[PDB]
């Protein structure tokens, strides 16, 4: 969409480099982002507890 | 940790409710930079507080 | 991890083809090969914990710099996952494939004065599995192939009763062989049993169990390939075919 | 004549080559982060009268939830860590870890492997050599605090001679009663209780006088690199801890009384600026040992 | 022959024998937990312009509010944390807290009184004899680091035997100049600057060559089970404060320059390990006073 | 009879006169505040992914936005802290900051600038003079741990005495052997290791039998009032820190190994309880240098 | 035993204590940075028909636009860096440029005053002292490369002490012929015709065949802290410019070929790292000096 191209053309291509064809065109959004783990426990009642 | 999480909610809901009741603790004019996106008065007031 | 990972025959000897012979090679120091050590076991033991330290293992080790040492290092690639350290080798060398080190005469490596014996012994073979050593005996076949020394293998296989019957059945030249061999060389798996985050005692054997732990969550990772979700999205090249085929062969 | 040094400069072994790398680094820093959690969360547990603290700090740190009847000990974590440590200490260490396990523990948390953040004050007393003529005792005693105590049994007064190295920064000599000390080949100025040098004027000059003794205390100081997580009381507890344990029991190795003077013995050597990164490293992993070992007790008495 | 001794370990005074259950621990791990909360609110109050944080803390230490024109001395907290540590210096003090009083205190806060969840290294020499022969004359100097001087005016050269004891762990032995060490009933190796030794492993025998004197220094480590919340840096700070306040004036008792040197002594005693409980108790005692006196000067 | 002194007592140089108004203890303790929240912030910058709490650290520290070309050496207020430093060691320094800037820079936090409100130990043994007979020789040795050697030649016992001054709080004497000490006019009691003293009790005389050379160690505890957020640990490493980095090298003064070196010569000296007032606000002054200087090494 | 040593390392003259804070080294770094402006301008206004460039950067520099008839001499920007370039290579310049002129000319322009972001390397070799022994001739000539030419009529070898100044990093030796040299009791190896050393192992020892002359060249890199804008090729060359323009007249000053043997020389004097600090600051302006004298020949 961004750039002129065909998925017949892109493809057999690396994500190094799509995400230079991206950054080139001024499209900064070309990665994954992590998500942090939030520490959970269960409170025991009857049961141990998780 | 999921124990802050839900700590940090509950409380905020208690101090817009109690904030917001009879004569609200904010000015209109506030309420009205808030809601321009178009968030009612109660949520542009949460996301501030936060 | 991935080496490991790889079971049947196809699946391996396809790996070694995409596999430049730089991960053979660590460019860690390490530590001498043959040594004997004390190690700290503090799960179980209290006193240190004496051990030997040996080549096919998830370290590096120093290695020999001739053609010998070079064969070690791809043989415990293959075997234990990690390499060993064998300085300033050509960047021809590196960049070719595994497999075209062991089964292609364009590389500027002898082999032919390789004894069998000899190897066996350096790369401990009394302390491999049965997947490990039918590993080897696949890397001694595809060695003897290139060589003409399609005698000395049967030799050195009469000599050992046990190698002789859990040797791999194929031929290095036709891929209709590879295809019909039902052979199971996966180090590294899902495991059927209950597999813990313990340690171990040997350095094999917790090395081992390193592996086999990353293996799971490399499983549940994104990293991994899901044929069953995700077959449109793979390419063309790398998609599970049944007329793929090895070069030449 | 007569050469006197200090027992703690004498023949450093060399240390190790393995797992010095960035990623390494990381594994190290992880660690120490990771069991400074452990000890804060088994002290609010004990304020709470709840063990989930504990419990959810130990699963970040040893990657599973333990069971009542086996011995908490850290599990990988405690494995690496253990091996690891032993591997810095001596060429001679089998270094046994695989470059999987320090990966894998390095991405448990997001923290750099930067051993040059800060700086440290390490006071241990470098004396290379004390040179002395053929009538005179000298003895030199201790290295936090350096006493050398000198008699003058010729028959003139003579002149004692001092290397303190060139890598501390600032030496602080006091004597018993004042005396006379001034570099090489300059004016012997009047007698003095202390004196403020440093290290790199030159070999210094005492002069002894006939009769009672001389003792002369010295103290340095010198600044080395280490991380800004970097605690010298925890250091030195976590190295107690390593030699009571066992872990540094290397053929052809030599022992000393503190990490101070490890890094400074290091330091005053042939390529000692290679060898003063590898000590700093060492440092943080016995940091990260003592935290994991008081949280996680093993041994009874 | 000539027998030196270690000066800190020569007649350990018993220590007491009250105060160590269970319900006095949790108390001891009380009024160190509010000690802290006490020197925290006042850094607070200090930074926020307000005395709030403070009322607060002290409120709770203390069960009343704090007044202008009256002193601040903690309340009977104060007065029961200052009793016990009397009582546990020596077994001829009152012991006059009632239990009533350390029940009531120790239900402010909800810790338990575990004392061996954790370890603390001691680095204190104990040097138990140092058997010399005639003609050679040997001095032991200090306690956390040992220097033991020799020399020897006969012909030939002599043995000197060394006792660490029983109770260290590793000792670390530094000569002046290299020198021969080895156990009993085994050769003399090369003489080398440094040896590292269990204590456990017998007596050992020196060399000493006539000329000139050998000095030797020694550092030990020892590792006793103490509470988590044990800080050797508080514990040395109470100990010297309580000494000046006169809290360990009792008769018939020892004085130490530091609660290291107290420790091991009393572990060399002839039955140690009793007196290690009551002694570890002492020091958390000893952090909590020094945490609240700092707060509240007298 | 022969004179025997420590060698840290002599000629304590004047402190510097500057900087001690109520508007310069606020600077020093605004600037122990903001150095701590910098070291704190560090850390929590490096253990998360965002150097959002050290930007916002450094921003209150140095009055502007750290940038990454520039080097972060602390803004004014660490040009401020390092002269404020080297006024205080000696009257010959410069007094190169102005008040207004002082007051400038005190007004970022709301702090008390009290610096007497707390106390702290300090182990330096201060040994003004031992008076030794005419065939017996004396030597003193170290400052945080003095070893006094006597050797007596003579035919008879000799009596030295010993003067601990006015200002230490308790004396601890251990020796290699039992020994006799008692104060001035009293019988002499039995040998014993290990003596507890007050020093304003008066000179103590000990007996030194003939031969058998023996050595006492003296550990002696000074009390002296500082402010709540003193911490001696962080104190001590300031002083090598600044030492090295010269803000001491002045012509006509003295060094000392330590702070607690330092804090007692002064104390000693005649003049001495208004020099310790200034060498508190010192001492605060380099444990806010200290954590400064590791946050942001230059 | 006589002394050898090198011309431009005598008495290093002290320089200015002016002009050194951060308003002022901005001051500097905004004037290299207009000078730079000014030049390229001046080259691209000499390219092109137009001569605006040149008015526009002009008209910055000496706040006052350009006029055909009145000359051009760069207005007080001009005035002001002579006048501080003065004040900085000797104590006795009378400093005269006032300080609000001074904030006022570094606010043309946003620029760090930082002066310890980057390094530089200079090749003036300095040979502090060459001991040489009775019967042996030692001549050193040249600071940029030295050339030690040694002679020993007598029959005994005769051995040499060079000592480096302990200042420089590496040095490497080269001579005519090999020669055998060796650190102080250290043993002598085989003859080399290249050796490389660090000054700080110590002085060294040269022993001399009775044949024939032994010349050696010696060459050294020593790295010191300057500005990210430093070119040496421009410092020198404006460094030559000050000192024909007689910038650098005032009594009682030592005068130097090169600004590598100025900044080398005085830092190893007694003060050399204060000095230096000075001394890059006078190398950037000396590089503003020569830009803008360049494009303004006036």
């Amino acid at each position: 969409f961004l750039t002129n191209t065909t998925y017949d053309i892109v493809n057999n291509d690396t994500i190094d480099v799509l995400k230079m064809k991206l950054r080139n065109q001024g499209w900064p959004f070309v990665e994954r982002y992590n998500a942090v783990e939030i520490d959970m426990s269960v409170e025991p009642l009857r049961s141990p507890g998780q | 940790t999921s124990g802050s999480i839900i700590n940090h909610a509950n409380n905020l809901n208690k101090v817009i409710n109690h904030v917001f009741a009879d004569k609200p603790l904010i000015s209109e004019t506030m309420l009205k930079i808030l809601t321009i996106d178009g968030t009612t008065g109660k949520d542009g007031y949460r996301n501030w507080l936060d | 991890m991935d080496v490991l990972s790889k079971g049947s025959l196809k699946e391996l000897l396809a790996h070694l083809e995409k596999t430049p012979l730089e991960e053979a090679i660590s460019y860690r120091i390490g530590t001498v090969p043959y040594q004997n050590v004390l190690i700290s076991r503090n799960e179980y033991y209290n006193q240190l914990y004496p051990d030997t330290t040996s080549l096919i293992d998830g370290v590096s080790r120093e290695g020999q710099r001739n053609v010998n040492g070079l064969i070690m290092s791809i043989i415990s690639y293959v075997v234990s996952g990690s390499g060993h350290y064998i300085p300033n080798i050509g960047f021809m060398l590196l960049r070719r494939s595994i497999l075209d080190i062991l089964t292609k005469h364009d590389t500027g490596l002898v082999t032919n004065n390789l004894n069998y014996g000899i190897i066996a012994r350096n790369l401990t073979v009394s302390k491999m599995n049965c997947e490990q050593r039918k590993r080897m005996l696949i890397c001694f076949k595809l060695l003897a192939y290139k060589d003409g020394n399609q005698n000395d293998y049967e030799i050195y296989l009469n000599q050992n009763i046990p190698l002789k019957q859990i040797a791999p059945n194929f031929i290095p030249g036709d891929m209709r062989t590879v295809i019909h061999n039902q052979d199971q060389l996966a180090i590294v798996g899902i495991p059927a049993y209950r597999l813990t985050q313990s340690t171990e005692l040997s350095i094999r054997d917790d090395n081992a169990k390193s592996y086999k732990l990353g293996y799971v969550d490399w499983y549940n990772s994104n990293s991994f390939l899901r044929e069953r979700s995700e077959f449109n999205l793979i390419r063309l090249k790398d998609r599970d075919t049944k007329y793929g085929k090895l070069n030449g062969w | 004549a007569n050469r006197a040094t200090s027992a703690f400069l004498d023949n450093p072994h060399p240390v190790g080559v393995n797992y010095v790398d960035e990623g390494s680094r990381q594994f190290v820093a992880v660690a120490e982060l990771l069991a400074s959690k452990l000890i804060d969360s088994s002290r609010e547990s004990d304020e709470s009268n709840s063990d989930v603290p504990f419990v959810q700090a130990y699963s970040k740190f040893a990657d599973d939830n333990p069971r009542h009847l086996r011995v908490k000990t850290g599990g990988k974590m405690a494995n690496a860590l253990t091996n690891v440590i032993r591997s810095y200490y001596s060429i001679n260490a089998p270094a046994i870890v695989p470059q999987v396990e320090i990966d894998r523990l390095a991405s448990k948390a997001t923290v750099s492997g930067d051993m040059y953040n800060s700086y440290a004050i390490f006071n241990s007393v470098p004396i290379v050599e004390v040179l002395s003529p053929a009538r005179t005792t000298v003895s030199i005693v201790g290295s936090d605090r350096a006493d050398v105590t000198m008699l003058n049994t010729g028959a003139g007064a003579a002149n004692i001679t001092f290397n303190f190295g060139q890598i501390a920064e600032t030496v602080i000599l006091k004597g018993s009663v004042p005396f006379q000390l001034a570099r090489l080949n300059q004016p012997m100025p009047a007698a003095r209780f202390t004196y403020k040098l440093r290290p790199l004027d030159g070999p210094f000059i005492v002069v002894l006088p006939v009769g009672n003794p001389l003792v002369i205390s010295a103290t340095a100081a010198t600044r080395i690199q280490v991380p800004l997580a970097f605690n010298k009381a925890l250091v030195e507890s976590g190295f107690q801890t390593a030699m009571n344990d066992g872990l540094f029991d290397i053929q052809n190795v030599n022992y000393y009384s503190s990490f101070d003077e490890f890094i400074i013995s290091q330091y005053h050597a042939q390529d000692g600026i290679n060898r003063v990164s590898t000590c700093v490293i060492l440092g943080l992993a016995l940091q990260a040992y003592d935290q994991m070992r008081r949280a996680l007790p093993v041994r009874r008495v």
